[PDB]
């Protein structure tokens, strides 16, 4: 508000409010509705007597030695404003009112008194002839809205000059509208007098006021003069001196020795959990220069193979009826027979809602829903520690492939316009040799796979939701000599997908083809029902074998599992933040050096030969194969680790700063890493790298 | 500056005909410069006898300091596709105009 | 707003045997003549053609007592010839930014009698040698072009 | 038509009646925010979902009739299902591509000027220049830049005053119509969108985002323009710097240099009278910069040089707590200060008072080419980090800091003696006396401030005595930081009392911007200024004063011509007139305005030779005692800082030349106005049918002078409103009523 | 080395307009800085004055 006043009212006016307010003792600041009140009054005030003169006879002119036809009475002090009235009555031989009137009209002999309302004209004009009554004061009411009222319906100015301010004060009122304050400035008023903003705690709020105080005190009232009469008396050094010396921070030191292994679980061996099989994936080739339908290929390449024997259950469930995961793959190779059956590739395949494949998309479950009723009387009511197990040398295995080149050209990157800004061509020979050292990685293989199949399978539970639609798994390369191929991993029948929120559920079904023996790892393969599927030859007959499970997804998984690129985006961050940092250093452009010259090199392995280094290549790859497993096997427990053991690998890297590193507790710490190794076959190995990493850093 | 105190006529630049292939906007802001400074000249006491310019982005752009290619052993920028002879080829034929036999 | 209208907006309701002075610039010309004037201007003593698109000055009015007229700014290729009977009394030409590129294209002009200046800047004829000089021996009368006498001194002032 | 049938059935129900009557128009976009539904968290994955079903994106019902509803192979376009609840038809994304190929057509030439402020882009970047990418180690400092080339240097609020003007002429409110304030962008842009047909809400919205200003607080590192900032970017990276130069047009900072120099002007001469307040009041008021206003200027820029400081200060507005000093502004971050002027002797043994700065305090004196954070206590300068380009900048710095330091050390190395004065002869503060005496060389200083050695911290060069580089050995206090020192974020605006001495103390009571260290320059401006009193006029020179002179004639040209043509002995002699006959020769003063008023005569007996522009031109050498002499002057001399300038009766010249095929005059070079060789309207009160039906703002064209009408102002009410009669400005008039009564 | 560029910025006034034969100006940035009087036949003309 107070901003508004200085901005639209001159500073003279400003200055006149400001001694008019100090005449009676009133804050120029804690009061503002007055201090825009009186500004408003003494221009409408001054406006009114300006711009008007008498001659030397009765009768006005506007525009040299002639008077102003207006004494001003407002603009002065009281003493000097009672002065004056009385100077001017004794001269003219007229009462002086009781009041004092805000200026002098000498045409007309008669005291003028405007007043400025923010409301009906009507009341004020009544009030004020109320207080004013019997006297030849002349009263000239005007409002914010153009409303405007006088004694006897006499106007004592050109309609000219009473439209220069009623203008004024209407673009007062939009400006000061404009800043929502006309509406507080309006309920300010009340009869003349401009009440001040009151926000009154009475009532419940000060009973429970007068309960929310430290324990000594009793009502706010006596705490705000406690605080009021607050003096700095060393009262915290008055309590540092006496509260009990334990309590204290005890810097322990972080030496070399102190570093211990964190301990890994016990318990059975950890198994598999992730949606498609990473390295036991066999996959149905076929070498299509396609009409980009999913079924096409995936019957083109199921004809491709030779061999397809009687199926039979190698290894059972342990929890499931294996018998109709048999049913279910028998049924599926029927169906993909009928459609050689005329059809001509209906573009989509709904299976049929047998009892085998019903049951096996964890249908007919849905345990009732009743009211407390009934559970008052049975007794059985309840909602438990999920099982510790050990760490596998199976995920290990699974990253030493994934981190691995092979035969193809995985990803394949969309165009980008012509680079003319010589850092855009540096900026394209860095990405062209990212891409190449990485373009063949198996872990790039596991972001297409993962991306088409989540991809397909969204697209699945939108079009149809009530059909348990055949999705391939189907994925394209570019094999080393340029031709396209196509590849089938397994197939997917997706189940009631009607999803409402974000966490609703589609259960499918995903049967992908092998050649890795389920017998000899038993433990990883717990949650699977394995099938043995015709021989393949390589020259051998080896068994190929089928992985049926009823996995589990939601939208925001499927979403999740759409974004492996931006897992190859971090890595691609990571390494050119690197390369950057040395070509700072050596003040030139290191990406030619880093990617070619094959002499530097990072140590990124763990052989029996101590830390076995790899080149930039070999770098750019486990990077993104790490990235890729974090997308994979994400959960809350490998979240937890990252954080805690990213506090202790910046204590230990301190450490190897010689920065002295201290601590405030450290078992603290280790208790908070180890409470997040539990069952994850990802964070377990997370938790054998960090160990390793402390056993060959800080020794 | 005797010489330019002479006029009364300038006015605000425009560029009436770019380079086209060049930079303008730092040619303009040249003068705009060489007019202030020729102004600062003329407040201090006494004249310098040689006036060096600010040594500003502008003055640095237009006189083609920021633009000059940087030197590189041939070791570094052997794989830069661009490289080539210098003056390979470029004998552009123009055929004659009138402007200079006005000249 | 072409000239036959802006000559009725310089009319100003006064008739042209009292026009001293018209100024018609940027207006228009029909195709490439002058079409609003009449030779019922008789008053007229100074023209202003500047800007108007004009190609030739062949319907130009009769005006006896025309002594500053200026074509600055159109496209003139030729066709001078006219200026000399239409305008005998003309002393203040000025051929400046046209289209003329021949020494030959100033002859007919040698025939006017009361000739003072002669503007012809940025026309094709002034990139020549020996341009003055040959300007001032094909017309003789002539004691100021382009702005200089035949020393390179200034026209002085309150011509 | 529908309209008024939607708000008659709308009020038919007794519920919303109530929302549609008590809800006064101010309180209608407090309504607006009253929307339903849940927005929608995670829109990328709806996205992905919607786009797998068909009939993704709604469209009014009209493709119904524009759009078939199979293409040329059997598939739907659109369907019928009235999304939620609207008449929007659901339709499938291949309707965009329908339209797009199979669709109508039409002109596209209000696009490219609608959105200038993106083919600005565009032919911008088109023109730019590259050179070589240079992989030095970048120090980025984190500069606060402008990031909108050509903002056309208008604030967040006039920009609303200007679209409503551009895009929405009928819903014009009062504020705008009873001014007499049009602003010429308003004149440019009603033409150009004169038939634009393409979003009335989006070109308000591309309107307001190409005429205003914004900031950022980027780390730049290098060019600090307004169109470098665009491309910040492209041009420089973590490790790399790829040379680069927009190729557009720039913004001429003009305004802001002629804003300080009238500041300078007005505050020396409302401070050398005997009520600064009124006469810095009146001239803001009356003063103005290239025709705007000067309290428009001082409402709308955001420069901050002293001279404007004050300006604004006595015109209560809020005025950034940072102090500037030898051009750096230091930003307190902490501590408290007391000015406590004590006594002290300089070098050579002279009595000097200075304000000893007692109390430990930490700034941020950031500044044109250089930065440094400095903390100090009472006479100790405990530390002083400085960075910038090359060590010249550096220097700087750090002796601005070592004169601000409050060390006696620097007055008793003086060697000289500390006497000096400004342009004004004024006698200027003793510490700024000092600033200026060590300004120039320091060594000295330097060797009595001795070198500490340096423990090699991080990486911290350190500067010795001769301003060179030093790992180990470095002044005292002073270390030169590498990577940058990064400014600050924020100005901390605050309101300041101001003394009667033009001194800007605080609440707190430390000077801020004395006005001794203002005289920096007292250069000539670009822009022209304009003052509403003849005494001003002769302040800024002779070219002022004629500029001023003219100018006044022009403003005033009706009443100059019928006092000219009626009583034309009152004119030839007003004040106005008296500083420019002071240029004129003294021995022709009265030969040169005899020969004037009789030809003044000479208009007035014979008709038809009344010329504006000779009259106008001529006019100020008519105010003198005139003489009589048959000379018949050609040309009339002015003395213009020594030399002879000359005002041709017949013709243009350097001091005055009219331009014709427009009515602009110009003097000396300095555009003087416009010579003539919507608004204006006044509020009179609530309807009255006595004149008829409401009118649209439009038709308020078709007024006289003085008739009223009542037209419905803005979005609602109904004003009888009428045309105005005499200027009705705020100009003295106003103060006169005011500053009268505070004698 | 008496060979070797020293690059300079060169500016010169003129009254030819840059127009007239843009493609002899293939090498300059022409400005337009001022506005001359000169004098012509019929009376005195301001011409532009260009960088």
């Amino acid at each position: 508000m107070e901003d508004f006043v200085r901005q639209c009212f001159n500073p003279m006016i400003v200055e006149l409010a400001e001694k008019a307010m100090k005449e009676y003792g009133e804050d120029p600041k804690i009061e503002t509705n007055k201090f825009a009140a009186i500004c408003t009054h003494l221009e409408v005030c001054f406006m009114y007597s300006d711009f008007h003169f008498i001659d030397e006879r009765s009768e006005s002119i506007i525009v040299a030695l002639l008077k102003h036809r207006f004494e001003i009475i407002e603009g002065r002090d009281r003493t000097m404003a009672w002065t004056v009235v009385n100077s001017i009555c004794n001269t003219t031989g007229v009462e002086k009112p009781k009041f004092l009137p805000d200026l002098y009209d000498y045409k007309e002999n008669r005291f003028i008194e405007i007043g400025v309302t923010r409301r009906e004209v009507h009341t004020y004009y009544l009030e004020k002839a109320n207080k004013i009554k019997s006297e030849k004061t002349h009263i000239h009411i005007f409002s914010f809205t153009g409303e405007e009222m006088a004694t006897k319906a006499d106007y004592t100015l050109d309609e000219e000059s009473r439209a220069r301010i009623k203008t004024r004060l209407f673009t007062i009122r939009q400006e000061m509208a404009t800043r929502g304050l006309w509406d507080s400035f309006r309920q300010s008023e009340r009869g003349e007098e401009t009440i001040e903003e009151k926000f009154e705690i009475t009532g419940t709020m000060r009973r429970l006021a007068d309960q929310s105080l430290p324990p000594n005190f009793s009502s706010l009232e006596n705490f705000r003069a406690y605080v009021d009469g607050f003096e700095p008396n060393g009262c915290i050094e008055g309590k540092l001196s006496q509260m009990s010396k334990e309590v204290n921070a005890r810097i322990e030191p972080f030496l070399k020795t102190t570093p211990r292994p964190l301990k890994l679980p016990d318990g059975p061996p950890c198994s598999q959990r992730s949606k498609f099989l990473l390295m036991d994936a066999l996959k149905l080739s076929i070498e299509d220069p396609g009409e980009g339908i999913p079924l096409y290929d995936a019957i083109k390449c199921m004809k491709t193979f030779f061999g397809w024997k009687e199926p039979n259950i190698v290894k059972p469930h342990e929890k499931g009826i294996n018998p109709n995961y048999l049913l279910t793959w028998k049924q599926v190779l029927a169906e993909l027979q009928d459609i050689e059956n005329e059809e001509k590739i209906p573009k989509t395949k709904n299976m049929k809602k047998t009892s085998q494949l019903r049951w096996a998309l964890g249908e007919n479950m849905a345990p009732e829903k009743v009211d407390f009723e009934d559970c008052k009387d049975v007794s059985d009511l309840k909602q438990d520690e999920p099982e510790s197990r050990s760490l596998a040398s199976w995920i290990q295995s699974e990253f030493n492939k994934a981190c691995e080149l092979t035969d193809s050209s995985w990803i394949e990157l969309d165009e980008i316009g012509e680079d003319v800004a010589p850092i855009e061509h540096i900026a394209s020979m860095r990405r062209n040799y990212f891409t190449a050292e990485v373009s063949h990685c198996r872990a790039t293989e596991y972001i297409m796979k993962g991306v088409y199949i989540n991809t397909a399978l969204l697209n699945a539970s939108c079009a149809a939701m009530d059909d348990f639609q055949l999705i391939p798994m189907i994925s394209k390369c570019r094999t080393k000599e340029g031709r396209r191929k196509t590849n089938l991993y397994g197939f997917i029948i997706k189940g009631r997908s009607h999803l409402r929120n974000d966490t609703d559920v589609v259960n499918f079904v995903s049967m992908e083809f092998s050649l890795t023996d389920p017998r000899l790892e038993p433990h990883k393969w717990e949650k699977y029902c394995v099938l043995e599927i015709g021989n393949m030859l390589l020259r051998v007959s080896r068994p190929m074998f089928l992985y049926v499970r009823t996995n589990g997804t939601s939208k925001i998984k499927m979403k999740w599992g759409m974004e492996m690129r931006r897992c190859l985006l971090q890595s691609l961050q990571q390494i050119e933040s690197m390369i950057e940092a040395e070509s700072s250093v050596k003040e030139k452009d290191m990406t030619k050096e880093f990617f070619e010259n094959k002499s530097e090199t990072w140590p990124i392995g763990e052989s029996p030969k101590g830390v076995e280094e790899g080149s930039i290549g070999k770098v750019c790859r486990t990077l993104l194969a790490k990235s890729v497993f974090n997308s994979l096997y994400a959960s809350s427990q490998l979240e937890g680790f990252s954080a805690e053991s990213r506090k202790l690998l910046l204590i230990a890297q301190a450490l190897r700063d010689n920065l002295e590193p201290g601590t405030f507790d450290l078992g603290g710490l280790y208790e908070a890493i180890e409470e997040c190794l539990i069952n994850d076959p990802w964070v377990l190995l997370n938790a054998s790298w960090f160990n390793s990493f402390l056993a060959h850093a800080l020794k | 500056i005797k010489c330019m105190k002479t006029f009364f006529g300038w006015k605000e630049p425009n560029i009436v005909k770019p380079h086209e292939k060049g930079i303008n906007p730092n040619y303009l802001l040249t003068w705009k410069q060489v007019l202030a400074e020729l102004q600062d000249i003329e407040n201090e006491e006494k004249i310098p006898k040689t006036k060096n310019m600010k040594k500003t982005s502008q003055l640095r752009w237009a006189l083609g300091e920021n633009m000059a290619p940087e030197k590189v052993d041939f070791e570094d920028c052997k794989d830069v596709s661009d490289l080539k002879q210098y003056d390979s080829d470029e004998p552009e034929s123009r055929s004659l105009a009138s402007w200079i036999q006005s000249e | 707003m072409d000239m036959k209208r802006r000559i009725h907006l310089e009319l100003r309701n006064r008739t042209p045997a009292a026009v001293r002075e018209l100024v018609l610039d940027n207006c228009k010309s029909n195709d490439g003549k002058i079409e609003g004037l009449t030779a019922e201007f008789v008053n007229l003593e100074f023209l202003s053609l500047i800007n108007v698109g004009l190609i030739s000055v062949s319907n130009l009015p009769k005006l006896p007592k025309l002594k500053k007229l200026e074509l600055s700014e159109n496209r003139i290729f030729g066709g001078l010839d006219m200026l000399a009977e239409k305008l005998p009394n003309l002393t203040h030409l000025n051929l400046s930014g046209n289209k003329l590129k021949d020494i030959s294209t100033l002859e007919p002009l040698k025939k006017l009698e009361c000739l003072k200046s002669l503007d012809l800047f940025n026309c094709e004829v002034t990139n020549l040698n020996d341009y003055r000089e040959s300007v001032f021996k094909l017309l003789p009368q002539l004691t100021y072009l382009d702005g200089y006498d035949r020393e390179d001194q200034e026209a002085p002032d309150s011509d | 038509m529908e309209r008024i049938k939607e708000l008659r059935d709308l009020m038919s129900q007794s519920r919303t009646r109530e929302i549609l009557t008590k809800t006064t128009v101010d309180h209608m976009a407090i309504i607006k925010k009253y929307t339903s539904g849940r927005q929608e968290k995670n829109p990328a994955l709806r996205m992905k979902w919607m786009m797998a079903m068909k009939y993704p994106i709604t469209a009014d019902k009209r493709i119904i009739e524009m759009i078939p509803e199979r293409n040329e192979q059997g598939q739907t376009l659109w369907s019928k299902t009235n999304d939620a609840g609207s008449d929007r038809v659901m339709v499938s994304p291949l309707a965009v591509t329908w339209w797009n190929r199979n669709g109508p057509t039409t002109s596209t030439v209000h696009y490219p000027k609608v959105y200038k402020t993106y083919f600005e882009k565009v032919e911008r970047l088109k023109h730019g220049t590259f050179g070589p990418v240079h992989f030095r180690n970048q120090v980025k400092i984190r500069r606060r830049v402008d990031t909108n080339p050509g903002h056309a240097d208008l604030s967040a609020k006039e920009a609303q005053d200007v679209i409503m003007e551009v895009v929405f002429p009928n819903e014009v409110g009062a504020r705008i119509l009873t001014s007499e304030s049009q602003l010429t962008i308003t004149k440019e842009k009603k033409e150009e969108l004169q038939d634009c047909k393409i979003a009335p809400l989006m070109v308000a919205y591309m309107l307001e985002r190409e005429l205003v200003r914004k900031t950022r607080f980027l780390p730049v590192a290098g060019g600090t323009s307004s169109v470098y900032i665009e491309v910040l970017h492209l041009t420089q990276g973590t490790c790399w710097e790829q040379m680069y130069t927009p190729g557009g047009e720039v913004r001429n900072d003009d305004v802001d240099q002629s804003l300080i120099i009238a500041a300078r002007n007005i505050v020396r001469r409302a401070t050398v009278s005997a009520d600064p307040l009124a006469s810095l009041l009146e001239m803001c008021h009356s003063t103005q910069i290239g025709g705007i206003r000067m309290v428009d200027i001082l409402r709308q820029n955001p420069t901050e040089e002293q001279a404007v400081d004050i300006c604004k200060a006595a015109m209560g507005l809020r005025i950034s707590s940072s102090f500037s000093f030898g051009g750096f502004t230091f930003k307190r971050t902490s501590g408290s200060s007391v000015t406590k002027e004590e006594e002290v002797l300089t070098g050579n043994l002279q009595t000097l008072k200075i304000r000893v700065h007692e109390g430990y305090e930490e700034f941020t004196m950031v500044g044109q080419r250089a930065t440094a954070i400095l903390r100090k206590a009472t006479r100790r300068l405990i530390q002083l980090i400085v960075s910038g380009r090359n060590e010249q900048s550096i220097a700087e710095a750090i002796i601005v800091a070592m004169v601000f330091s409050q060390e006696d050390c620097m007055i008793k190395a003086v060697r000289g003696d500390l006497n000096f004065v400004n342009r004004a002869n004024q006698r200027l503060n003793p510490m700024h006396q000092l600033l200026r005496h060590f300004q120039k060389d320091a060594k000295v200083l330097f060797q009595n401030w001795g070198t500490e050695p340096i423990d090699n911290v991080m990486g911290m060069i350190g500067i010795l005595p001769d301003m060179t580089p030093s790992t180990e050995m470095s002044l005292r206090g002073v270390r030169v930081s590498k990577m940058g020192v990064d400014e600050y974020s924020s100005t901390e605006r605050v309101v300041v009392s101001i003394d009667r001495f033009l001194r800007v103390r605080d609440q707190r009571g430390n000077v801020l911007l004395s006005p001794e260290e203002v005289s920096e320059t007292q250069g000539t401006e670009k822009l022209t200024i304009t003052y509403s009193s003849s005494m001003m006029w002769e302040i800024n020179g002779p070219e002022s004063v004629l500029v001023n002179t003219y100018q006044w004639i022009i403003r005033n040209w009706e009443t100059v011509k019928i006092q000219w043509s009626q009583d034309p002995t009152m004119l030839y002699n007003k004040m106005e007139f008296e500083p420019f006959q002071s240029l004129v020769p003294k021995a022709a003063r009265g030969q040169y305005s005899g020969f004037v008023r009789t030809l003044f005569q000479q208009m007035r007996d014979v008709l038809g030779t009344f010329d504006t522009v000779q009259i106008i031109k001529l006019l100020p050498f008519a105010a003198a005692p005139p003489k009589q002499s048959r000379m018949q002057f050609s040309s009339l001399t002015v003395n213009v800082r020594g030399s002879g300038m000359r005002i041709l009766i017949r013709g243009n010249s350097p001091v005055f030349n009219y331009n014709k095929a427009t009515k602009r005059l110009t003097v000396l070079g300095k555009d003087a106005g416009a010579l003539t060789e919507l608004r204006g309207f006044l509020i009179l009160g609530k309807e009255d049918k006595r004149y008829g039906p409401a009118l649209s703002i439009n038709e308020l064209s078709n007024l006289a002078k003085g008739e009223k009408a009542n037209v419905l102002i803005g979005q609602g009410d109904v004003v009888l409103v009428m045309k105005r009669k005499r200027d009705s400005s705020i100009l003295t008039d106003s103060q006169t009523a005011t500053k009268r009564i505070r004698m | 080395n008496d060979t070797d560029v020293v690059n300079f910025v060169s500016m010169e006034f003129s009254l030819t307009d840059p127009r007239l034969e843009p493609h002899k100006w293939e090498k300059y940035c022409v400005l337009e800085i001022g506005n001359m009087l000169l004098r012509t036949a019929v009376g005195r003309v301001s011409r532009p004055m260009f960088l």
